[PDB]
Formats: C-alpha cells, structure tokens, sequence
C-alpha cells in the first residue's frame, strides 16, 4: 500500500486482467487494517482461509521434519519425544 | 505522436474484438452520451461502488462507436485511455513531466472533436506533481471530454476536498444490478469462459451461481461476486477432467503418506511407540480398503462410457451403409439395414446409453461446492453420508450429555431444519436459551454441540456475560466509535464472525449483564446482523446463538417463568426459539455419569500407561454417596477426586506403582482401598 512518498496503484490495471499472477501472505489482523481500507483493491483478491492444525496432524508434521534437525544437530530424536513435544 | 507514445488506444482494441460483451446497461450509456455530446460541462465521471461495473460501461461505449450505433456527432472518435503511471517515469529533471503533459494536451487540442480522452481511476490526477493542475484552463473552455471512473468514497476523499474541480464535472450514478440482470449478464458471458476452459456450462448453474452468491457472500457486488464462482468451477472441472478426479486424489495421498510414516515408525526400539504403531497400521489398512472400493467404481463407468461410444460409431456406420444401399438400389440390403442392422445397434446403444461422477459439465451443485469452500458455509445436498450422522445426532449427543432429551431433540431439530433447505433465511440458524438448576448440563450441552460440527472444542466463539456490568462496557464487543484510543482493533464479538461465519456463539449467565447489553441482541436476533464501529454490517444468518442462565432455581415451572417475565423484555423473549427448561438428575441417572467420569480419568492418566480396574460395588457406592439434589453432578466429581486421586498419588510418588501397571479398586466399609 505504501512506496508512494500513486504507488501500488499502477498495478490495478494489470491485476483485473489476470496478466501477472500474484500470490501473497499476510497475517489475519493486518489485512483488515491495511487492505480492507481500500476495497477498490481487495476486490481483485481471492481469499484462502488457513485454519490451524490439531495435535494429531502436528504429530505427523514433526514426524516428517525430524530428519532435517537430526542432521543439523549431531543427535537423534525419539518419536516418543516428538509426540510429547506436541501433546505437552 | 505523444498520444501513441504514452497513451493507448481503445477503439483500436475494439476493432480486434478484444473486449467482452456488454449485455445490458443501456440507460447508463444513453445518459453518458447525452452528457458527453453537450455544449458545456462535457465531462462525465462515473461514480459507483467497487464491482458494480464502471469500466465495462466505457468499453460498451467504445463497442457502440466501433459498431456504428451512436448519435450523429460521435462517429469515428478513437477514444484514448491515458496512463500517468507511464507518463511520469524517468522524468527525473525539472521540466520534463509538465512538458509531456503539455505535449499530450496540445496533440489533443489539434484534433478538434475526434479524440474523447478517458481516464480510469480519475482520483490519481489530484497530485502527480512532486502540477496535475493543467486541466482547469482546458476545462474552462470545454476543450476536453475526459470521461472518468472512480469508486464512491475516493470521490469525496480526493476530489470534493478540491471543490473547484468538482464544479467542472458531471456525476453519473451506477447502482448494482439485481438478480435477473445478473442472470442476463451471465447468460451473455458464458461463451467466453466455455471457450477459454474446455467444458460445457449449463443454465441451471448460471441461475444458482446468481441466487446463491447474493445470499452468502455479503461483502462484494453482483457482476463479479457471481462471475467468480463460475470461473472457479470451470477450472475445477477442467482439473478433474485431467488426471484422476477429486476424492481419489486425496485418499491416495493420505495412504502414501501413512505408508511412509509407518515405514520408519516400525523400526523403533520402544514400548510406548509399540502401541501407537498398532493404530497406524489399522487405519492404513482401513483406508486401503476404501481406496480399492473407490478405484473400481471410477474405473468401471469409464469403460461403460467407451462402450457407448463404440455403439454410436457402429450405428452410424450402418446408417451410412443404408444410404449407400439406396444409392445402389440394393433392396436386399436396403431395408435389411434400415429396419434390421441399424435399429439392432440402435437398441444396443440405447440399452447401454443410460451409462454419477464427473459427467462433463458444471451442474447446479459444483457452484454450491465452490461456495462451500468459500466462507466455510456448507450448502450442499446431504451427500448420502452426512444424512446418517444427521439422523444419529441425538444418540451421539447422548455420549456426553445424559438425560434432557427434551433439549437434545429441540437442539437437533434446529440443524436438520436448516440442512433440508427449509428454515427461514432471515434469522439466525437457531437462537434459544437454557435455564434451570445448577450443575445440570446447560453449559456442557453447548460444548457437545459445538464439537459435533467442528471436532475441536476450542472453535466456538465464547463470551462471558458476567463482566459486562455497565453501559460503557458494551463497546468491548462492538469496537470503538471513529477516532478514539482503540480503533484499529475493532470489536471482540463482531470480528470473530466477520471471519468464518459458521461458528457457534455462547452467552454465559445472561442475567448477570447490564440491561443494555440485552438491547443489542434485540436486533442481533430476528434480523441476523449488527453494525460495529466502522459502519460494517456482519451477518449472523448462519450462526447458532446459545444462552444460559440460572433464573429462579427453585420454582417448578411458573416461578422461573415469572422471574423471566420480570427480568426480560417481552419483545426479547418474543424473538427467541423454544425456551428450554432442564429437569435435574435422579438417583438412577448418576451411574451413567459415574462411568463417564471414570473413563475420563482413565483417559487422563493414560499417557503413562496406568489404566485402572473398577468394581461394581465400587461404582454403586461412588454413585450412592455423592447425590445431593441441590448441586447437580459436581459433588460427584469432587468425591471421585478426593476418594481415588489422592490415594493414587500417595501410592504413586512413593514408588510401587511404576509405569505400565493396572491397580484394582474395591469397597471397604466406608472408604475404598486400592
Ligand atoms: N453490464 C455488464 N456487461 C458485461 N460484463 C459486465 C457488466 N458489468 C460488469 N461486467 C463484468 O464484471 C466485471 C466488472 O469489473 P469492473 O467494472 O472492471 O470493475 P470496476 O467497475 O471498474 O470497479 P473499480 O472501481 O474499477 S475496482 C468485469 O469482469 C466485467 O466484464
Ligand atoms: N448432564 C450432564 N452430563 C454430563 N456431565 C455433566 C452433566 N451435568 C453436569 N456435568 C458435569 O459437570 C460439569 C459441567 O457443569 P455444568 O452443569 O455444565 O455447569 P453449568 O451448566 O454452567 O451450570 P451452572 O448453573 O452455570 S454452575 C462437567 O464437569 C460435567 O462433567
């Protein structure tokens, strides 16, 4: 929204025509503070709500990520610990 | 040359048919022309909310000119659309930008009345200086036309502040089109999307995608809030007609991931991990079974479709042969084909012909599925699996709440009556109040309902009415008026519904509040909306309001009703749904609560493999000891804790109860040993 001083405004033409594909990510409570003020702009955008996961799937995410840290720190990690690091 | 340098033509693009059809909006083009071809003040500015269609009208005027359906003095005009973003760029010296503007204005001056300048987002000319004021002299002579289009609020935010200019413009209002006009525009535009994508589009779909997106998406405007649904459903259908359809493309990926996880969880040298490995395999197999069943289904119909096709081809070949028999005058084959071979294959075709899943066109429910992915609000067709849960809803709520069937029924019959597309669409999906003696369930049932629909107890917006004791605290759930301390924060209730508007609201101890927090629920109920500080209007047409209280606590049924009619407004108890009253627990009903609490405790101390083993006299005494008919089922919980947990901890942190055990409990004369 900034960069001005007529900025982030020369992109309104190309957005509504789909020429440049745009992919963004903003936290949920700065959207309504910096974008929804400018409904002329947030019309051009499609929202994708991202709900937080639960423990049962956080377990799976950790089971998949374990090996990335196993190599960084020269140690080994127990799955009985990856379960506690989420339940607890 | 400056025009073709910086600006860009519009009629030239119209000649190549690069614009879209402009169905409707004849009145507005008429007004725009009758204003443009005037003598003085020949400058129209289009004013309307974002999404109504304001550039579309100018594209339509360009189309009308290039076609030749305009009045006399509008032939061969070559409308041009300026681009200041390209004008002021790299002009990093003192006398370049204004010089370029002068050049453009003079090149426009040369052509007497041909060029009709057009500026989209007109509000961008208020600054652009360091200038932008070299428009008042030209407009002081009517030497330009300069049609423009801005939103409604930016007008009074950037132009009315400069009331000199606003005198030199003529306003045109563009209101949003209604549902029928929207259906018309969609029926006009269907072709372009049919050709861009690779699928057909029915008309019942174009009707549903207009009647729904007015009821559900309460933040945008019709001509696009309806187009988006269709343009997403088309792409989804193309992706489906590509590699394997949806609902298989997820089960396969779940099965593969489970296989990967198990392939490394198996090689674990532990005992705690040896039990979580026994459920991974179970679910992996129970989903392999479903993948196999689903695979065969889609794999067949596939074959059937091909069969049909073959039969069509064969038929047609025979028809071509009967033509030939008539060309050759061959009677033997003439009718042999005409009433033998052709109807033979025709009948075979017809028999196979009835041969759902991925038919080949966006039906009236793909739009609904897109709308369901949107906003989280599910509006489908009860797809043969949920219609069983919505029938076992009562017996399932019986897993957490006990008794109070009079309330579990009236709670269940408020969800199916909205799934079946029957209940009123302008009122919340159900708003009714519980009240009765303490410790009965009037808070536990709301939690059980809010988990039946989301599978996570923390997903219900919850506000406690025991704090809102004075007027000035109302602003805690609505935000603050404009221009105050906390203004960039909004409300606390409103903001939890403006996002994911499918939640379940719970008002605890409604009578502890100040009788002015009541005065906003009047228009919350029976209309389904309210306005926060910023002037927004959220919509509660899909929430399920729930209210609890403890009024009276002693009357059979008339003293509690007297307390209600004395502490509530008639115009507030007149809006609610059924006002349910709970009964209280009986010496019989307490055993089914005892075993629930004991299962809860066993599940709690299960992360250390420490299951219990309770005896029948133990449960019977534990239910016959704590019963008193004034405090409900809380003394039972306190007694369970004080009688089992303390002895268990005493034994546990003194060794002798090490992990992986199972202690039995039995009755002693008054207490119970372990
Ligand atoms: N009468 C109409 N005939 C055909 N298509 C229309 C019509 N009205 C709107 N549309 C379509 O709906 C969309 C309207 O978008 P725009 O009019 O360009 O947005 P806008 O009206 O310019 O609002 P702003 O202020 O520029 S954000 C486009 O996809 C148009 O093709
Ligand atoms: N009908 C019931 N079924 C199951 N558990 C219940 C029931 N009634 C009470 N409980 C238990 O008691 C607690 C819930 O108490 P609630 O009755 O929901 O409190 P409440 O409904 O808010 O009543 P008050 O008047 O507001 S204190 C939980 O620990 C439940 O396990």
């Amino acid at each position: 929204v900034g960069a001005g001083a007529d900025a982030g405004n020369m992109i309104k033409p190309m957005l509504a025509r789909g020429e440049l594909r745009l992919v963004g990510a903003t936290t949920l409570d700065e959207y309504r503070k910096h974008i929804e003020k400018d409904a002329a702009l947030e019309r051009r955008f499609q929202q994708v709500y991202v709900g937080e996961p639960s423990v049962e799937d956080t377990i799976g995410i950790l089971r998949g990520l374990k090996d990335r840290y196993e190599v960084h720190h020269g140690v080994r990690i127990t799955d009985s610990a990856l379960v506690a690091a989420a339940t607890l | 040359q400056a025009l073709q340098k910086y600006s860009t033509d519009l009629t030239a693009r119209a000649r190549e048919g690069k614009l879209d059809p402009v169905i409707g909006r004849d009145n507005e083009i008429r007004r725009v022309v009758q204003v443009l071809s005037r003598r003085t003040k020949n400058n129209p500015v289009l004013i309307g909310e974002p999404g109504v269609g304001k550039t579309a009208i100018v594209e339509g005027l360009a189309q009308r000119i290039v076609a030749g359906d305009v009045p006399e003095s509008l032939r061969d005009k070559t409308i041009v659309a300026l681009d200041l973003g390209s004008m002021v760029a790299g002009s990093k010296y003192r006398g370049e930008f204004e010089e370029r503007l002068k050049a453009v204005l003079d090149d426009i001056k040369n052509s007497a009345g041909q060029i009709i300048t057009f500026i989209d987002e007109l509000h961008t000319i208020v600054g652009a200086g360091a200038a932008g004021n070299m428009i008042k002299p030209m407009l002081a002579r009517g030497e330009l036309r300069l049609v423009g289009a801005t939103t409604l609020d930016e007008y009074r935010k950037h132009i009315e502040k400069d009331a000199a200019l606003e005198r030199r413009f003529q306003q045109v209002y563009v209101g949003e089109p209604s549902v029928e006009d929207t259906i018309g525009i969609l029926r006009g535009l269907k072709d372009r999307y049919e050709v861009h994508h690779g699928v057909r589009i029915t008309d019942s779909a174009l009707v549903a995608a207009a009647t729904l997106s007015d009821r559900y998406i309460t933040a945008r405007f019709l001509p696009d809030k309806a187009i988006d649904l269709v343009d997403e459903a088309a792409s989804r259908l193309r992706m489906e007609i590509d590699s394997r359809p949806v609902e298989i493309d997820e089960v396969e990926r779940l099965v593969r991931r489970l296989e990967i996880e198990e392939m490394a969880l198996s090689k674990e040298e532990d005992e705690a991990s040896a039990e979580r490995l026994a459920k991974l395999r179970s679910e992996l197999a129970d989903q392999k079974e479903k993948l196999a069943e689903l695979t065969t289904r889609w794999q067949n119909e596939k074959n059937a479709i091909e069969i049909v096709r073959d039969l069509k081809e064969q038929l047609e070949a025979l028809r071509g042969e009967s033509e030939r028999a008539e060309r050759d005058g061959d009677l033997a084959k003439a009718a042999e084909l005409r009433y033998g071979r052709i109807p033979e294959v025709e009948k075979k075709l017809d028999a196979a012909l009835p041969q759902v899943m991925l038919k080949e066109e966006v039906g009236p429910d793909d739009i609904a599925d897109v709308v369901s992915a949107w906003t989280g609000i599910p509006a489908g067709r009860l797809l043969e699996g949920e219609t069983a849960k919505l029938l076992r809803m009562e017996d399932e709520l019986g897993k957490r709440v006990i008794g109070q069937k009079a309330a579990v029924t009236a709670v269940s019959d408020a969800v199916r009556r909205s799934r079946a597309g029957v209940s009123d669409p302008n009122r919340p999906t159900g708003a009714f109040m519980f009240l009765g003696p303490t410790g009965v369930g009037k808070t536990e049932l709301a939690k059980a309902l809010a988990d039946f629909l989301f599978d996570d107890e923390r997903a219900m917006v919850r506000i406690d009415m025991s704090e809102y004791g004075e007027k000035h605290t109302v602003a805690r759930l609505i935000g603050a008026p404009p221009g105050y301390v906390g203004y960039e924060a909004g409300g606390q209730l409103t903001e939890a519904v403006r996002r994911r508007p499918y939640t379940v609201v719970l008002f605890d101890e409604i009578e502890k509040a100040h009788p002015d927090v009541f005065d906003v629920l009047l228009q919350v109920l029976d209309e389904g909306r309210l306005t926060d500080g910023h002037g927004r209007t959220v919509d509660f047409r899909n929430t399920i309001l729930i209210l609890t209280s403890n009024l009276g606590s002693g009357g059979s049924a008339e003293q509690v009703l007297a307390a209600v009619r004395a502490t509530f407004k008639p115009e507030f108890i007149n809006r609610l749904d059924d006002v349910l009253i709970f009964e209280g627990l009986n010496p019989e009903e307490l055993v089914r609560i005892v075993d629930i609490q004991l299962a809860q405790l066993g599940k709690r101390l299960a992360q250390r493999r420490l299951q219990l083993q309770v005896s029948l006299p133990a449960k019977r005494w534990l239910a016959q000891r704590g019963f008193d008919p004034v405090y409900g089922a809380r003394p039972l919980r306190r007694l369970v804790q004080q009688a089992i947990g303390d002895q268990l901890a005493k034994m546990l942190l003194a060794g002798q109860v090490h992990d992986g055990d199972t202690v039995p409990v039995n009755v002693s004369p008054d207490a119970d040993s372990l």
